[PDB]
C-alpha cells in the first residue's frame, strides 16, 4: 500500500524508457537509406567493371 | 563497422526491452497483493 | 476494456468479501466476550466464596 | 487463481500493444521515407527526367 508510490514512479520510469527507444529505433532506418546508396553504388562498379 | 555498431545497439534495445518488460512483471506482482485479503480488523476493532 | 470491467467486478467481489470480514467480526466479538463472561464468572463466584 | 490468470491476459495484451505499436512507428518511418521519395519524384517529373 506505501510502495504503490514507488511503483506509479517505476511505472513513469519505464515510460521514459519506451519514449527514449521509440527515439532509438527510429534512428535505424536512416542507415538503411546508406546502407542501399552504397550498395546500388557497387552494382553500379560491377557493371561498369 | 558501422552496421556491427548498428545491430549491437539493437541488441542492446532488446536487452531494454526484456529489462522493463521484467520491470512490468514486477510491478504485477506487487501491486497484485496491495487489497487483496490483508484486511483482517477485528482485533484492532476489539482493541479500540 | 473487458479488463477493466473484470476488475470492477472483482473490486464489487472485493466489497461483497467486505461482508464476510464483517460476518467474522460479529463472530470473533462472540468469542471474546464468551471468554469475558468466562473469566467474570470464576471471579464473581471467587469474591462470593471469599 | 482468476486474478493470476487475468493478470497474465493483460500482460499478453500489453505485449502485443507493444508489438502493435513497434510496428506503428515502422510504418511510420517508412511512410516518412515514401513520402520524401514522391516528393523528390514529383519535383523531378519533368522533361528528359531532368
Amino acid at each position: 500500500d506505501q510502495m504503490r508510490q514507488e511503483l506509479e514512479q517505476l511505472e513513469k520510469a519505464n515510460e521514459k524508457l519506451r519514449e527514449v527507444n521509440n527515439s532509438l529505433v527510429v534512428s535505424l532506418q536512416d542507415v538503411k537509406n546508406e546502407e542501399r546508396d552504397i550498395q546500388h553504388e557497387r552494382e553500379s562498379e560491377l557493371r561498369t567493371i | 563497422s558501422r552496421l556491427k555498431e548498428i545491430d549491437g545497439r539493437l541488441k542492446s534495445t532488446k536487452n531494454e526491452m526484456r529489462k522493463t518488460n521484467f520491470r512490468m512483471t514486477e510491478l504485477k506482482m506487487n501491486v497484485g497483493k496491495v487489497v487483496d485479503t490483508g484486511i483482517l480488523n477485528s482485533k484492532i476493532n476489539e482493541r479500540k | 476494456k473487458n479488463d477493466d470491467i473484470n476488475r470492477e467486478a472483482h473490486q464489487l467481489n472485493e466489497i461483497r468479501k467486505k461482508y464476510t470480514m464483517r460476518k467474522s467480526t460479529i463472530e470473533t466479538l462472540r468469542e471474546k466476550l464468551d471468554q469475558l463472561k468466562r473469566e467474570a464468572r470464576k471471579d464473581v463466584s471467587q469474591k462470593i466464596k471469599d | 487463481e482468476d486474478i493470476d490468470i487475468k493478470r497474465k491476459e493483460i500482460i499478453n495484451k500489453e505485449g502485443e500493444i507493444r508489438d502493435l505499436i513497434s510496428e506503428i512507428d515502422a510504418k511510420a518511418n517508412a511512410i516518412n521515407h515514401e513520402m520524401r521519395s514522391i516528393q523528390r519524384q514529383a519535383e523531378s517529373k519533368t522533361k528528359s527526367l531532368t
